[PDB]
């Protein structure tokens, strides 16, 4: 009953992060703290972590289970707006904002930053799980996929948002938003999925399959406040950021079925506000008038 | 942005459901009260005026030498006591971004709409002060208006030739294709559009000094061309125009429609170099019946026959060509090349088409040649002798290459002032004045048939326009009445002026004796048919002018046996780009585009809606689009038949229609007479 | 050298079914006989079957087997085309030209034909025998790809080809000419990957896998002969079809690194229609001697 | 496969380690045997021959009119009895492929290479049995061959023209740059090679009339050159070739370079017409020193002085240009210049380098016009008057249009026969003939100057392969001074047998008063310096012939002074690019590219050994590309300083040398006298 309506949405989203000319940040991005350069930087490279693995592994692995060409189709679309897409995005606003060296370093420091590494193996390890005619398996690497696409990114979405909603970094901030309109329908999509597969099974194996789905968000959610502390408290926005990913793991589990696990809180307002021609033949009627 | 600017956008901003129109004529004002009064340079009188521009190498001492100082004084102030105001905007813009002379550093304006209207009237009457102050009310009434050549150029040292539309006729060999070059780059120059015949030229794969398969066609011929138009831009000013011509039973005709396709190579496709296709009457009866057609090569019915294929006439001559051994030729569809022409005409406009048959069906003068081609604008239909042009110190044998003097009568001004008869008269003097005073010292063909035929034409503008702001629709029968009758008047009017003028001189033009002018046969439907209106609203339009009747028709043809005629030809209907903005009229017989059209000029908007278009007129004004191509094709054939020449007549199709549609607007258009086919402008 | 190229040349390349109305081309459709209107259904079908084959699997197990980020964002960029644009259109012209009734039954038809399932199974075997970690079953497959491609479609291609260039079908022309344009940087991308491979070999091994890639090409070229006879002779146009295939085989070969196989011939004009030495500078005391 | 192209093919097979050299004379065999003699037309006596050739429009009539049948009968009977047989089988099918005439569908072989040189012989004599006996030795020893033109053609009605180069002067105007290209379309027509001096054309951004920026430069022109020899490409079977020169000092220099430039966009880049720069020494002299130069706008220079850029001296009148306000320049790096120059040759081979002060310091008819430009094969230098080509009906005033006809000495087969006298005045008198029947009559300035100039070029091939078969290294002194002592022997008897033909026709070229060979001044290295050999293996390979010592430069010196001089230009070294396969001899006066070359004909492929390479003379044959590229300037400047007219000098360079090494080589030969360089082959 939706997957055209979600093909439809997806192709007529479609984008380029060559659309948006960046130079225009190049001011606002000289007048910010090192703090702030720093927190940005580190930010936006453990988003390109998610959507490579998003793209590389997630995607195009869902796509091979999951039956029905259409089904396959906006999978394999979601897949290429990851890699081909989301991620390069990042690469063009590093480009742009800052020197080899920094960019060199800001790489070398995800693959030894120990809660990316942790958050990677735990989605990765899941889509890897999949096991052929297996809806189980299939089920906790959607319910990781929504995870990912849904309450995981937005550690890191905080950051461009926060400042686009003060008319800072506002061409990079424009990506992101795009980024974000693209994950918030892989998420709801996903989650569709998944809740087709839960809705197969018995009252018992739905009470397992609910915990496998809070187990992991709590053990997801413990590293993410970790991460998060981490990254901003040089900024001194952690607090605030930690509202915000609640927020968001919210409406991870509403994709997935599933009732708000935290209780609702006031999100800073300026993230808010950061959101040829026819061709007939001859008839021989047409040579008499 | 500049005031006069913001005025004239104020027009698309609608006030109780209305476009503001009326702001456009403040517009005006504001581009005389900032810019134009501002940028004009002013002289303490008339006489430092002349002195400045003689002296600066402005103007020409000659024309100006055979008045008095008081004549010229006299004819300025004709000129001035109208007090002529421009109506829209665009008017004044294009007048003074186009026409209006500029000092040398393009800064200041030095001649005003009457100033320049004064200067050619003085060159046109050639000493006369009262035919002067004649032709400057013509203007400033704005009944007649000079060609963008005339207009411009008229009475300036600096200047181009006052012809801009030239026909050459390319002869089958190296020295006439490098003299056709030559001459289509000299030409060029002087900033006329050429048009070339590439009939006679042997298609592909034919013999050279009995080496076979060694011409590269008319392909490579075109290639040269077109780099030659494109060398030769008016000294870097406009992009080099030229066309070129083939008949549709050449067998190159693939080819040279292939020139014009987007999958083109780049050795093959010409960009700068239109196309027109001469289509016989032969060619539409063989698609017509779905008969497969023969295209021919063109040397080997030279050697048989001793002529040029499209020397004669293909109607009598196809099935001996077919049936001649000695005569080379391919089996082609002739529906598949008409479903190719209309899909070439629908990706790009290209090609022309002319009707052979029905351009020499009434052609007056098939004794000295019949019409084989046409203009860059495809509405000069005359008769062309090729030249021969031998090798160096041998002598040339020149022929007859076709040059017509370009005028229009803004038919709207024409008839509210009920001057007709005077109008014509005086357009037709003033284009064999032009035509007299044209020399063109490097196309020897051209100017010996410029000396010959003395061959002008006078077109008509503002039909539509006229036909709108009289609540008359351009596809109504009432239209085409109108037309039929001021048209007829037009022709009447344009044959005793030439009549009287070859009376007065003496002379008539070059072998008038064999035309049918000279027998009386053009006036056959003249003395027979009576073309007064059949409408009374028609009828009341024409109040207060005469209407010639048989009776008239008939004292004409006899005036045209004693006396003879002037000019071979005298009427043609050209599209009238850029001179219909200065006289406020809708361009050509064709009906509008647009109502209002939207410009853009450096980084600025400006909206010129058609001239007279209010909220009454609004239906009235129906785009060209939005019409029916039957029922304009049945007026261009109204008024074609009463035009010697061809009619500019581009097609309007939207993008729904395909190329069927395309292909029977183009056969009921060879049903009704139409001569040629300009344009297919897709929507 | 070559992927941030590719990148760029097929994302610019981006194109969507909706962009071609199709309706037009029952203009033309109706006017053709009962062997053109066969023909056309059979080849269509047979260009479909293939190219779903090259979307559920062909590009995403190479992309799988691929190390790199950035081919792997190409390589699913092209998995997405095949499966959103590709597929899509095919069955856009379908529709367009037959009932439903009909559509099935030339689906049955050439789901059962001998020479399309001969080839279809071949590739598709080369796909499923690719081994993790074993680049030489990786080369196997991408060959395979390549022949599929720069080759295989071409039997098919001729026909649309054939029509578009004469006038008739012309929005459906025009969508296989945006096809074929795609599958065009298809086969030579995927032919760099595989000769990236095939270069990192040894002597044996490179004369080992010449013969594999000749012996191949030889089994799809003798079924390709049997395929076009079958299609192509009830319309008169076998022999002008077989100059085509050996044109493209030589095209394939070319994409793989490899000599061309056949001698060179001119192709159906009507199909033709339808498709530094070092820079040093002057030291001075070089002017004098 | 053939069993001559087996046996050709079993010269790479090698046998005990050495090339089978000697079956490739089987090969002969077999194409004599096999092929040659069974497509051969044999009739039964020389008359039935004669006259099918005749009747069938294979030969022309009027040559052969002046012998009686007998004549005819004994100098076909003097050319068989040499019995001459080709040494390698690339020498014969090269002749019977490019040269033997064939039938009409060229299905079987009319001429044999006796037949051909009888037939030549009997064209040069113009009804002189003994000459035609002696042309008939001279050709069937392969001591002499006329060009490509001149042998192919020669005594044939279906033939050209026998002159392989022309050489135009384009005025700057639009009806001199029409003309050129109708004379360049005609004389490619005619098959010869069109070399156009586009340095009197005004630069891009120049005023046509008072409107400035209005030129589109040499560019343009070139375009349009472009064009004209792609579509007059000799009826399809040789692509049309064509040569622009350009002086480094005009303005356009580096657009015009970028034609060449693989990276040109389509409406730049030029890609059938060669270009080439002609080089003053002030601009050598700038670079030298890294002052920053000037480039020119030529039309400037001609409103302020009256003269062309290019007509008068840049190493006097450049300080004077740049210190002219009223001059238009724009500044450059000459060594910049010199890098792109060098970057270009690399690339593609282009530009032709042209030396004009070495060409002018040495150039005997300055007085005439300094040589500014070359041919298309850079060894044309002769003084050229640019004409005036008017306005139609009015008179053109003609200048002189370069054009010679080409011969070469076969240096071995000259030196074997110890005939350098006899084999130079009856070369003389060959290509004497070939001016004298030549008649253009559609290049008006090429039919003057051939008539007043009657310029010859008598060129030398085989010097490598002389020298490699009697052990000299080419590199070598010895070489150097064979060539020094071989071509003053040669200029030496030129210039006797062209004192002599002025002698007997009481007449010389036009304005030779004005040259350096009427004021004595040319003899004075050869009245001061001794030529003879300096080695004694030089002086043994000349012995049995006078070597002409200053006493005999005297007397010549005196001769002239007493009679004048037939021909204004007398030796130029061509290429000889296929001729020299015939004639079994290396190509030119330059080094051999490779040893064994392999070249694919049809689906099969030949390979053809330099002519008498062995393993006694395998290291003496060096190829040109391991070759000092400075030894080789040193050599083309020894053989220059003998030769009034050019060399077509190819710079033979490896892929690990870069621009620099170019430059240094371009320099040096700069340095040394070189006259032109005409190409950077690259291996
Ligand atoms: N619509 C217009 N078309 C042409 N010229 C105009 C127009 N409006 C103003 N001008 C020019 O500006 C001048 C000023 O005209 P304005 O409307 O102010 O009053 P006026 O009574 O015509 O003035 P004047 O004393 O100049 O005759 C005119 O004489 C004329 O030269
Ligand atoms: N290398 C060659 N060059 C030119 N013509 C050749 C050559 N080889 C063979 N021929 C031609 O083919 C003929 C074959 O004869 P061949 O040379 O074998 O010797 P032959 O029969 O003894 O006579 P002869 O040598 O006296 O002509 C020759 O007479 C000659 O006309
Ligand atoms: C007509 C024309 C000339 N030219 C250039 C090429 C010619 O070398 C140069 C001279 O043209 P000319 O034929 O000499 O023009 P002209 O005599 O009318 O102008 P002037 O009195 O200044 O000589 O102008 C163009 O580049 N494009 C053109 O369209
Ligand atoms: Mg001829
Ligand atoms: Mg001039
Ligand atoms: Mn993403
Ligand atoms: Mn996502
Ligand atoms: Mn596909
Ligand atoms: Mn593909």
């Amino acid at each position: 009953d939706f997957t055209q309506m979600f093909y439809n949405q997806n192709v007529k989203q479609f984008w380029l992060p060559e659309e948006i000319a960046l130079n225009g940040d190049l001011l606002t991005w000289k007048y910010l703290g090192k703090n702030e350069q720093d927190t940005y930087m580190k930010v936006l490279a453990g988003l390109t972590l998610l959507d490579t693995e998003q793209g590389n592994t997630g995607m195009p692995i869902v796509a091979e289970h999951v039956d029905g060409h259409q089904r396959k189709a906006v999978l394999n679309f979601m897949a290429m707006m990851e890699n081909a897409v989301h991620a390069k995005s990042y690469s063009n606003i590093f480009m742009t904002l800052a020197p080899t060296e920094t960019i060199n370093e800001v790489f070398e420091w995800v693959k030894q930053n120990k809660y990316l590494q942790k958050k990677a193996q735990m989605i990765v390890g899941l889509y890897k799980a999949i096991q052929k005619d297996d809806e189980i398996s299939l089920f906790k690497a959607m319910v990781a996929s929504v995870y990912l696409e849904s309450f995981l990114f937005y550690s890191g979405f905080y950051y461009p948002l926060y400042f686009y909603g003060q008319g800072k970094l506002m061409q990079s901030g424009e990506i992101i938003n795009l980024i974000l309109r693209d994950e918030a329908i892989h998420g709801v999509y996903v989650g569709l999925l998944a809740q087709e597969i839960y809705n197969k099974q018995t009252e018992e194996k739905k009470a397992e399959l609910r915990e496998f789905a809070i187990d992991l968000l709590n053990q997801l959610y413990e590293n993410e406040l970790e991460y998060t502390e981490d990254l901003y408290d040089q900024v001194g926005l952690s607090h605030d950021v930690k509202k915000f990913i609640r927020y968001n793991a919210n409406k991870a589990l509403m994709n997935l079925g599933f009732d708000p696990y935290f209780e609702e809180e006031d999100i800073n307002p300026i993230v808010l506000n950061g959101l040829k021609a026819t061709v007939e033949p001859l008839k021989d009627d047409d040579f008499y008038f | 942005v500049p005031k006069w600017i913001q005025l004239n956008n104020e027009i698309m901003i609608q006030k109780d459901g209305k476009f503001q129109f009326d702001k456009d004529k403040e517009a005006v004002h504001s581009y005389f009260v900032d810019y134009i009064n501002q940028n004009t340079v002013f002289f303490h009188n008339l006489k430092e005026k002349l002195d400045y521009l003689v002296e600066n190498q402005y103007y020409e001492e000659e024309f100006l030498s055979l008045y008095s100082f008081e004549d010229i004084k006299e004819v300025f102030k004709t000129a001035y006591a109208k007090k002529f105001r421009f109506p829209s905007f665009m008017s004044a813009f294009k007048f003074y971004n186009d026409y209006a002379l500029k000092t040398n550093d393009k800064k200041k304006i030095l001649e005003r709409y009457e100033d320049r209207i004064s200067i050619v009237a003085l060159f046109f009457a050639n000493g006369d002060t009262e035919k002067a102050k004649e032709y400057v009310n013509l203007m400033i009434n704005q009944e007649y208006q000079p060609s963008t050549p005339t207009f411009l150029n008229a009475g300036r040292k600096r200047r181009g030739e006052l012809v801009s539309c030239f026909l050459l006729e390319v002869n089958d060999s190296l020295n006439d294709i490098s003299r056709a070059i030559d001459i289509s780059m000299q030409l060029s120059k002087l900033g006329g559009g050429v048009s070339l015949n590439l009939s006679k030229l042997r298609a592909k794969g034919e013999a050279i000094k009995d080496v076979e398969n060694a011409t590269k066609g008319v392909v490579g011929v075109m290639k040269l061309l077109d780099n030659a138009f494109r060398y030769a831009d008016q000294m870097g000013q406009r992009q080099g125009s030229g066309a070129a011509y083939l008949n549709i039973f050449h067998r190159d005709i693939n080819d040279f429609l292939d020139t014009k396709k987007i999958s083109a190579d780049e050795d093959v496709r010409v960009k700068t170099l239109s196309i027109g296709v001469v289509i016989p009457d032969k060619f539409v009866e063989l698609a017509r019946e779905d008969k497969a057609a023969y295209v021919f090569y063109p040397h080997t019915i030279y050697k048989e026959y001793g002529q040029h294929m499209d020397e004669m006439d293909m109607n009598e001559m196809y099935d001996k060509f077919v049936d001649n051994p000695r005569v080379k030729k391919e089996k082609i569809n002739p529906r598949k090349l008409l479903e190719k022409l209309a899909m070439l005409r629908s990706e790009s406009g290209y090609p022309y088409i002319m009707f052979q048959d029905n351009v020499n069906k009434v052609h007056a003068n098939n004794h000295i040649s019949k019409v084989k081609f046409s203009n860059l604008c495809s509405e000069v239909l005359q008769a062309s002798q090729v030249s021969s042009y031998t090798d160096y110190d041998e002598e040339d044998e020149i022929g007859l290459d076709i040059s017509c003097n370009l005028g229009s009568l803004n038919i709207l001004n024409v008839m509210e002032h009920k001057s007709i008869e005077k109008t014509v008269k005086l357009a037709t003097d003033s284009l064999t004045h032009v035509s007299e005073t044209t020399d063109i010292r490097n196309a020897p063909a051209v100017r010996r048939a410029n000396k010959a035929m003395k061959s002008i034409g006078l077109g008509a503008m503002n039909l539509h326009g006229y036909l709108a702001q009289n609540g008359i629709a351009y596809e109504s029968p009432e239209a085409r009445d109108f037309a039929n009758t001021f048209f007829m008047m037009v022709n009447f009017y344009s044959i005793q002026r030439s009549a009287e003028i070859a009376k007065e001189k003496g002379e008539t033009f070059d072998q008038y004796e064999g035309s049918t002018y000279a027998t009386g046969e053009y006036f056959d439907k003249y003395v027979s048919t009576d073309f007064s209106p059949k409408y009374e609203k028609i009828a009341n339009l024409f109040e207060g002018m005469h209407i010639p009747t048989t009776e008239d028709w008939k004292k004409l043809k006899a005036f045209v046996a004693e006396h003879g005629m002037y000019h071979s030809y005298r009427l043609c209907i050209a599209p009238t780009g850029s001179i219909s903005y200065v006289q406020s009229s809708t361009a050509s017989v064709m009906p509008i585009m647009e109502r209002i059209e939207e410009r853009t000029y450096g980084n600025s908007k400006t909206y010129y809606p058609m001239p007279g278009l209010a909220s009454n007129n609004w239906f009235f004004y129906k785009e060209a689009y939005d019409m029916d191509m039957f029922k304009v094709v049945d007026m261009i054939a109204t008024i074609q038949q009463h035009i010697d020449q061809g009619i500019s007549f581009t097609l309007f199709l939207k993008d729904t229609m395909t190329t069927r549609d395309l292909n029977r607007i183009d056969l009921y258009a060879h049903h009704r007479g139409i001569k040629t086919i300009y344009y297919a402008r897709t929507k």
